């Protein structure tokens, strides 16, 4: 099965700044990742589809970027809301697998 | 209307319906199969309409016995659909190549 | 009943005949050359579909001299066999587009 | 001059341009997609040959819907022609036939 | 004896002649072409009778501008060869089935 | 030729508790993997084939997983007539190939 790392765990930065997670996969899966939101207690919320679409309701500041095996989820200017973990999953071959998680930290 | 024409038509919409129906049980046969790729509805219409061409590029094709049955009828279903159709453009000429000689 | 519809049949049973054969060859060829993959029944059989079907999505073909001529072989037939089905189409169509006007 | 004649010209000059324009179009349609290959023109026109001939070896092939969409208007366009010929080829042994036998 | 079954013959011994020129030419082609693959004439053999049947598993694809040039022809080659033999069967078809009915 | 690694070569655990053998392909054979299990002294017995796939007479207590180069054999709840040596096999490619082996120690 696919593995999607995610590394660094922790990502710390000051306010208003830009971030990357990063999001690894074990073989190339195309532009078949995507990218969910997940803060303290709730459930996970879809921010990028297929690498890079974004989806309606997401703050224009996320954006997705990648193909193959190296994908990017970056936020342009952090801010408190942006709080929480940073999960990739793929669909390009069966199953669905997800990453490790990244916690965003201000 | 001309049968040969009528066929033509019904092969036309029916390959449609197999490609469609193709893709559906394409998906649904091969998902449950570690590696297998043909797992999304969109992709797979793209797989089953290269494959009913017999063009099959490679870049997606069925890893499950079923998928791979899927496959075979929808390849076979393109083959006689486009087939039919050239059956149908003769019939066209040989018909009229009887008028421009008189019967 | 007329000899297109005959042949066709025939056609028919023979691709039938010449996959399962093509199966059974492909692999007696293929095993022993290292790195070939056109090696067990099951999948060599969907390889002579794939390959009668002229569709080849090139997940599996033969890497030895007979296995490959065991492929052209089943290319020509399942041409063939598809082709003559065309052919028995037109004769259909072109014999009743002649009713459709009185002969 | 005989009809049937006179499609397969005008199905080659078609092709060609279908071919043409196809090459643009999938490189049109790709670029902007991350990962595709058919981005530069030479090559795509190598595509749509290949895919008009459904040969496709697999080497190129679009992953955009558009590109796709590109792809099976060449697939059958390809297709259509050729089998447009073939349908002409008919004609003319049909018609010949006839004058072997007298009428 | 009849032109259809002639013209058959001849796309055969002709089509025959053109895998191999073909294959010649593919490796004077691709040859001297850092990474290409199509450069010995066995599997070069194998390559165009995979790409006159218009199977093209993939394995073997040309890489130069001349080598495409030499596989187009090919492709063609092989297409309008086995749709000759369709439009024989055809032929033959219609003209027996104009017997089974008297004329 | 396909090189099936198998490491660790010895596996220690607990009664009752759950373990996993791993199989690595020195390059993709999609579920071609099987494997076998042999006791001291018997000959080999085939336990999971095509990676996952159960054969009949086999306690429902082994597993089979992955796909790829990845593939994992599991026994939930060990016990003592589980003690044997484990191999994998691989028929993708020819020739057939076999694991070095892990010996199960409980
Ligand atoms: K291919
Ligand atoms: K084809
Ligand atoms: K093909
Ligand atoms: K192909
Ligand atoms: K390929
Ligand atoms: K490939
Ligand atoms: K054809």
């Amino acid at each position: 099965d696919i593995l999607l790392t995610q590394s660094p765990a922790i990502l710390s930065v000051s306010p208003g700044e830009r971030v990357s997670f990063s999001c690894r996969a074990s073989q190339s899966i195309g532009t078949d990742i995507h990218w969910y939101q997940q803060r303290t207690n709730g459930s996970p919320r879809l921010l990028i589809k297929y690498a890079s679409e974004s989806i309606s309701g997401i703050p224009s500041r996320f954006s997705g970027s990648g193909s193959g095996t190296d994908f990017t989820l970056s936020i342009n200017s952090v801010e408190s809301e942006d709080i929480a973990n940073y999960y990739c999953q793929q669909s390009n071959r069966w199953p669905f697998t997800f990453g490790s998680g990244t916690k965003l930290e201000i | 209307s001309a049968l040969h024409w009528r066929a033509a038509g019904a092969a036309t919409v029916l390959l449609v319906i197999v490609l469609l129906a193709g893709s559906y049980l394409a998906v649904l046969a091969e998902r449950g199969a570690p590696g297998a790729q043909l797992i999304t509805y969109p992709r797979a219409l793209w797989w089953s309409v290269q494959t009913a061409t017999t063009v099959g590029y490679g870049d997606l094709y069925p890893v499950t016995l079923w998928g791979r049955c899927v496959a075979v009828v929808v390849m076979v279903a393109g083959i006689t659909s486009f087939g039919l159709v050239t059956a149908a453009l003769a019939t066209w000429f040989v018909g009229r190549e009887q008028e421009r000689r008189g019967h």
